[PDB]
């Protein structure tokens, strides 16, 4: 039996840790809605 | 149970201790998260029940109590907040810029942030605090990191 807890309000906090690239990629969606790399 | 706005953990019991098996968006009465996380199965919440309303194993998202509440979409231009709840840690909000999966049907925002797979389901919002789709359904990349979709379920 899975069960929640709450965690936070949803709100844009001014000043939050910047991190992360933005990498453009070629991906393909299967049945089980699993991504896959397409090179 | 507790239906108050806002961003829930997802536990089990059924391993060793209580384990965070993911995340998600209560919104307007209903709960939110990605299919993955629950395999659509019901949730507690104190003594309340959560029943599955909506699901879709390919868009691998999943609605509890209502329709599937959140319509907000990633502009392809601003930075966005990834509000990552990881398992044992608090609330933390991550500030990126999406990249692109690019698809037969379409390009996706995609974030590049490496979290455990119990974060699954944290809410990716933009500058006005709407929640533009989920996190936790993507790809692991030439570098052994993990780049998540944006993923979004359509309102009717
Ligand atoms: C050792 N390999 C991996 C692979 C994925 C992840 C991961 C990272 C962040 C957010 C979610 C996940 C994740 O597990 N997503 C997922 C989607 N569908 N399924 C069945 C699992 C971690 N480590």
């Amino acid at each position: 039996d899975m069960y929640i807890e709450r965690a936070g309000d949803i709100t844009w906090e001014k000043d939050a840790e910047v991190t992360g690239n933005s990498p453009r990629l070629d991906v393909a969606l299967d049945e089980s809605g699993d991504f896959s790399l397409v090179e | 149970g507790e239906t108050t706005d806002g961003v829930y953990r997802v536990m089990t019991r059924r391993l060793l201790g209580s384990t965070q098996v993911g995340v998600g968006v209560m919104q307007e009465g209903v709960f939110h998260t990605m299919w993955h996380v629950t395999k659509g199965a019901a949730l507690r919440s104190g003594e309340g029940r959560l029943d599955p309303y909506w699901g879709d194993v390919k868009q691998d998202l999943v609605s509890y109590c209502g329709p599937w509440k959140l319509d907000a979409a990633w502009d392809g231009l601003s930075e966005v907040q990834l509000l990552a709840v990881p398992p044992g840690e608090r609330a933390k909000n991550i500030q990126t810029l999406p990249g692109i999966f690019k698809t037969k049907d379409g390009d996706i925002g995609a974030v590049a942030l490496d979290y455990p797979a119990g974060t699954s389901g944290s809410p990716i919002l933009d500058k006005c605090g709407r929640v533009i789709g989920l996190y936790g359904n993507g790809v692991v990349i030439k570098n052994g990191s993990y780049v998540s979709a944006i993923t979004q379920g359509k309102r009717e």
